[PDB]
């Protein structure tokens, strides 16, 4: 309900003070209760204990810079960043829905004494969400950005017997009550350097835990816990910059497969996925080193325009939100372009378009009463 | 001791501290760009010339048969003059690594001032230095021959003590001396007594047959020695030796920037004397066939910026010239990324 910690406390005091008997608990009270929820609190133990991560289990919200030595003699890095590690916050979510997964196995007509290999699916999305400051001395032209990386519990399932059971499944995946964040920072989404320096032990720890087991108690006897890392949620700019492909503009369009404009516009739809991430890597490194001595503008192309040492193993798909998006405003201009009947008189200046939109826009508020806007919403 | 004010071109957010300024028959290039190499300019190496305090960072292209390399930002590089040619060690690439190869720039063709670079990947062999930055590397004769000494910077720590929670630390790496073979590129290191601490950012001259290492910081104690060292080395029939000693008139700089004023005679210019104390007056060192020693000139003026601001950084042009950039200030009305000068002694 987005109350403060003293805005509460009037609430408990009034309610306490007229009614005699207490019906919210205090401040101190409250704390000790939250503890048990924010992530390091309960042993786990990995098997085999994961490389270059630490065995601790009291890890709370770690400095997102990782250590990062800033001093004047190096590079200057100002911004702020805040973070779990890893491991220690899929525990917490795990142990959080404890409850839910049991009740599940109830359902699926199984023993509910059971520990065989779980295995978790994990979505992860991340994506800049710039112009959060406030002009608090009413000074305008001050801007700036922020990103959060953050990731999803989508599917929990055992192999119990000959198969798999969808022991849980979430009811509502891309909605804001269930992506939980994991770090967050004060940085523009496109300053490359920083954004490598916070995200990378991430990827460390990620890439760690993905030949291992991790044995917790769930529910009282022991359990044991292996994941997949899927990662999706990235909108279209991050996966182009990050997977280290050249920007939007450029002739190489999918992001899925290697084909140009001039060329998908002809054959239409025949095409496959052939961009993984692994392909990507060597891809660019057959760019770095250029074994044939072949000149820049043919070796562009025979690495289907990579440029840059991607960082992150992300799966590609198409994106749902900004796709539909991206389709409106489309055939929107095509109705733009329609008005001016073009295909019959063509090649029109940039007076009679603005008249054309003006047109259509009056038009659809007397009809539809469809408002108008600058930067269309879903 | 003649600053001078200085306007850029449109695509000014690629000068970044750290950057590196290679000085190629008069002609100037600037090389070590923010962020991967964009789509305008693949090899992410430009052209950079001056004129009337107007700077056109134009894009340069390479041969048939180069290495794309990328950009590095805070690398060891010297002037290997025996055509001439640049050498290049380690760096920080965009994404935080930190490379360990050799780069051996030089220049195959410039006809009617359009150049055409070509730099190859020199790998080394034998007991090889780990990957680092902000170390130094200069290349000196003996006998009619070369080397390469590399003193070390920083570094990660080991392969085996990276914890993700202070995955992005630093310390500095053991003060061997490695002697490296550029006609074969092989490395042979070296250990010696007069050396004790670590150093990063220090100044690296190269008397002809005598390496004098000056400045530094000092990360295992966050204190900046002013402890300048010489080194002689020799190459005989058959394994080099080196040699260091201890000389007075030290001073206390790190990150400084070193040009060549007259032969046989330098000048140093402002780094930073203590992590709140930056340094203002500059120092000549006036070299020699066999010592050297270190005064203080005479202070070239500065402005309101450079003695308001925090920070700076550059290199030098080659031609007794030297390049400086400027923070400058963001809480204003929407001030540029940065703002320069140009410092000049003739
Ligand atoms: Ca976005
Ligand atoms: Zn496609």
């Amino acid at each position: 309900t987005f109350l403060s910690c003293s805005q509460y406390h009037k609430m408990y005091r009034t309610v306490k003070a007229i009614t005699g008997r207490q019906i919210f608990q205090p401040l101190h009270a409250l704390r000790n209760a939250e503890k048990v929820l924010l992530p390091g609190y309960h042993p786990f133990e990995w098997q085999p204990p994961l490389k270059n991560v630490s065995s601790r289990t009291d890890v709370g919200i770690i400095d997102g810079l990782s250590g990062l030595a800033s001093s004047v003699d190096e590079y200057p890095v100002d911004t702020i960043a805040k973070r779990f590690r890893y491991d220690s916050a899929l525990v917490s979510a795990l142990m959080d829905m404890e409850e839910d997964i049991l009740e599940g196995m109830r359902s699926q007509d199984l023993d509910d004494y059971l520990n065989g290999p779980f295995t978790v699916v994990v979505k992860e999305s991340c994506d800049g969400m710039g112009d959060v400051s406030e002009k608090h001395g009413s000074g305008p032209a001050v801007p700036e950005k922020a990103v959060r990386f953050s990731f999803t519990v989508m599917r929990i399932t055992i192999e119990h017997g000959s198969q798999n059971v969808k022991v849980f499944e979430e009811p509502k995946p891309n909605s804001e009550l269930c992506c939980k964040p994991l770090c967050l920072m004060l940085a523009d989404e496109s300053d490359h350097e920083t954004l490598t320096a916070i995200l990378s032990p991430l990827i460390a720890e990620r890439e760690a835990m993905k030949s291992s087991e991790l044995t917790l108690e769930m529910g009282g006897i022991p359990r044991t816990f292996k994941f997949i890392f899927r990662g999706t949620g990235y909108d279209e700019k991050l996966v182009r910059e990050v997977e280290g492909l050249e920007a939007s503009g450029s002739v190489y369009i999918c992001t899925l497969c290697d084909t140009t404009r001039l060329e998908a516009s002809q054959n239409l739809v025949f095409h496959s996925i052939t961009r993984s991430h692994a392909e990507n890597l060597q891809r660019y490194e057959v760019w770095r080193s250029n074994p044939y001595h072949e000149s820049v503008e043919e070796l562009r192309d025979r690495v289907k325009g990579v440029s840059a040492k991607p960082f992150i193993e992300t799966v590609p798909s198409i994106d749902a939100l900004h796709c539909d998006i991206g389709n409106a405003a489309e055939f929107y201009k095509i109705f733009q372009l329609e008005i001016g009947e073009v295909y019959k008189h063509p090649n029109a200046s940039k007076e009679e378009r603005k008249r054309w939109q003006a047109t259509l826009d009056k038009h659809l508020r007397k009809r539809m009463n469809l408002k108008p806007i600058m930067r269309m919403n879903g | 001791m003649s600053l001078q004010m200085v306007t850029v071109g449109h695509n000014i957010a690629l000068i970044q501290p750290g950057f590196s300024l290679m000085n190629f028959d008069g002609q100037v290039f600037f090389f070590g760009q923010k962020g991967w190499p964009k789509r305008s300019c693949p090899t992410g190496v430009f052209h950079f010339d001056i004129k009337q305090n107007h700077l056109k960072l134009k894009p340069a292209i390479f041969s048939k048969d180069s290495c794309y390399l990328p950009p590095l930002r805070y690398p060891a590089t010297c002037s290997y003059k025996g055509k001439h040619q640049y050498i290049i060690h380690g760096g920080k690439t965009p994404n935080n690594e930190l490379s360990d190869k050799i780069y051996i720039m030089s220049v195959a063709c410039k006809n009617n001032k359009k150049v055409t670079f070509r730099c190859t990947e020199k790998d080394l062999v034998g007991d090889v230095p780990e990957p680092r930055y902000g170390h130094s590397i200069d290349v000196v004769y003996s006998r009619g021959k070369s080397m390469g000494v590399l003193f070390g910077g920083r570094s990660y720590m080991p392969s085996t003590q990276r914890t993700t929670e202070k995955w992005n630390s630093v310390a500095d790496c053991l003060p061997h001396v490695f002697l490296i073979d550029f006609e074969f590129g092989c490395a042979t290191s070296y250990i010696l007594p007069e050396l004790q601490d670590g150093l990063s950012f220090h100044v690296s001259i190269a008397r002809n047959d005598t390496v004098y290492i000056l400045g530094g910081h000092s990360l295992a104690s966050n204190i900046r020695p002013a402890n300048l060292y010489r080194i002689r080395v020799d190459l005989p029939l058959g394994t080099p030796a080196v040699n260091c000693t201890v000389l007075p008139g030290g001073i206390s700089v790190s990150s400084a920037i070193l040009t060549q004023t007259n032969n046989d005679e330098f000048v140093i210019v402002g780094g930073y004397q203590l992590e709140n104390q930056k340094r203002m007056v500059c120092s000549l060192v006036s070299l020699g066939d066999n010592t050297i020693e270190i005064s203080e000139m005479e202070t070239p003026d500065w402005t309101s910026d450079i003695k308001h601001s925090k920070i700076w950084f550059g290199s030098n042009m080659g031609n007794g010239t030297i390049f400086l950039g400027i923070p400058g200030d963001n809480k204003q009305a929407m001030s540029e990324a940065f703002y320069f000068y140009t410092l000049r002694c003739s």
